[PDB]
């Protein structure tokens, strides 16, 4: 029912300006809207309510004009980053309904650091191979895995995951090569490659 | 004021589940509570809510027909029962305070729609002027674990990663800490991982 932008981004210290348009019968009619702040990996929290009313920094405002509400943050943080979800009651479908949610980043590029760790002692007498790849403290998500065997590429057996957010704001990966005992030991070194941005960054172990 | 829920549940299509959300403190009655989803990657979606004191509540036109939603003013609890379970209920179920503007969320109660059946993890030790160690949580159902070092005492250096559906449908995580190298021959590290859905435990020592 309300539309807000699938993304905004700003660098620190910026002014930022979220909108969560509606109708006549929700934003418009006198219905208040609603604007809350979830973190990665967090239940909601109220930023703002009635329109331009506070529980939450200064920085945080809010403004209704119209059939549209607008929340400003201004001198962007790190900690801002997150997704930002606006709240309005319908009168017709009866009921209070959040948008789409806009999520909020804060933005200079960066190279990956890599981490490859070979299968477990344990692991291989347990009849099991796992190979990890661990990729962080990388700007943009954007990020690339590949697997090779003596320089063969590897394809099967590869589960990667896609790039999540760190706690600073860059973000990290990680990608599972799965093989069996006689597999990791036929072969005298496995590596994995993580491309970002045209350059990559590539990482070998051997039995 | 806090709001309190029940543990996370794994239930099969077509079952029933009712989650709970207890109060610590506050006229639970007088206030109204919400109950409010998010699927992994989607946003918050109002499924419903009621005012205790009254009994009276409401739902959303999506969930009705198999939505109830109750309370209780003497434990100060309410309940939010959903019947005939689907795929793509799976989801995070938040119950949320709001005086009759939601101010007080809770924890979120995650609950796991499919066929699979619960498994803990095998956590395998990952050996290493820094030198970086870690602990592989394999092969669990369903999220989340949770891993900690030396239970707590270590938080410098942590990275605990998103897992990773595997094609065999469970799990694999990772969680590393980096140190300085020539503390590896004096200090202990332990990785504590705990998979509630399971209810198992494991303190693993990574050992060089």
């Amino acid at each position: 029912v309300l539309t807000q932008p699938p993304s905004v981004s700003g660098a620190p210290g910026q002014r930022v300006t979220i909108s969560c348009t509606g109708g006549n019968s929700n934003i418009g009619a006198g219905y208040h809207v609603h604007w809350y702040q979830q973190l990665p990996g967090a239940a909601p929290k109220l930023l703002i309510y009635g329109d331009t009313n506070r529980p939450v920094p200064d920085r945080f405002s809010g403004s209704q004009s119209g059939t549209s509400a607008s929340l400003a943050i201004t001198g962007l943080q790190a900690d801002d980053e997150a997704d930002y979800y606006c709240q309005s009651y319908d009168r017709s479908r009866g009921g209070w309904f959040f948008g789409g949610g806009t999520q909020l980043t804060v933005l200079p590029k960066a190279a990956p650091s890599v981490t490859l760790f070979p299968p477990s002692s344990e692991e291989l007498q347990a009849n099991k191979a796992t190979l990890v790849c661990l990729v962080s403290d990388f700007y943009p998500g954007a990020v690339t895995v590949a697997w090779k065997a003596d320089g063969s590429p590897v394809k099967v057996g590869v589960e990667t995951t896609k790039p999540s957010k760190q706690s600073n704001n860059k973000y990290a990966a990680s990608s599972y090569l799965s093989l069996t005992p006689e597999q990791w030991k036929s072969h005298r070194s496995y590596s994995c490659r993580v491309t970002h941005e045209g350059s990559t960054v590539e990482k070998t172990v051997a039995p | 004021v806090q709001l309190v829920q029940s543990g996370a549940e794994v239930k099969k299509p077509g079952s029933s589940v009712k989650v709970s959300c207890k109060a610590s403190g506050g006229t639970f009655s007088s206030y109204a509570i919400s109950w409010v989803r998010q699927a992994p990657g989607q946003g918050l979606e109002w499924m419903g809510g009621i005012i205790p004191i009254f009994g009276t509540a409401n739902y959303a036109q999506k969930f009705q027909g198999r939505v109830t939603i109750t309370a209780d003013e003497s434990t100060s609890t309410a309940y939010m029962e959903l019947s005939s379970l689907r795929s793509e209920d799976t989801a995070v179920y938040y119950c949320a305070r709001s005086q009759v503007g939601m101010d007080v969320w809770g924890q979120g109660t995650m609950v796991t729609v499919s066929s699979a059946s619960t498994k803990g993890p095998s956590v395998f030790p990952l050996a290493p002027g820094t030198a970086a160690l870690g602990c592989l949580v394999k092969d669990y159902f369903p999220e989340p674990v949770t891993v900690s070092w030396n239970s707590g005492a270590l938080t410098s250096g942590v990275h605990t990663f998103p897992a990773v559906l595997q094609s065999s449908g469970l799990y694999s995580l990772s969680s590393v800490v980096t140190v300085p190298s020539s503390s590896l021959g004096t200090q202990t590290y332990i990785c504590n991982v705990n998979h509630k859905p399971s209810n198992t435990k494991v303190d693993k020592k990574v050992e060089p």
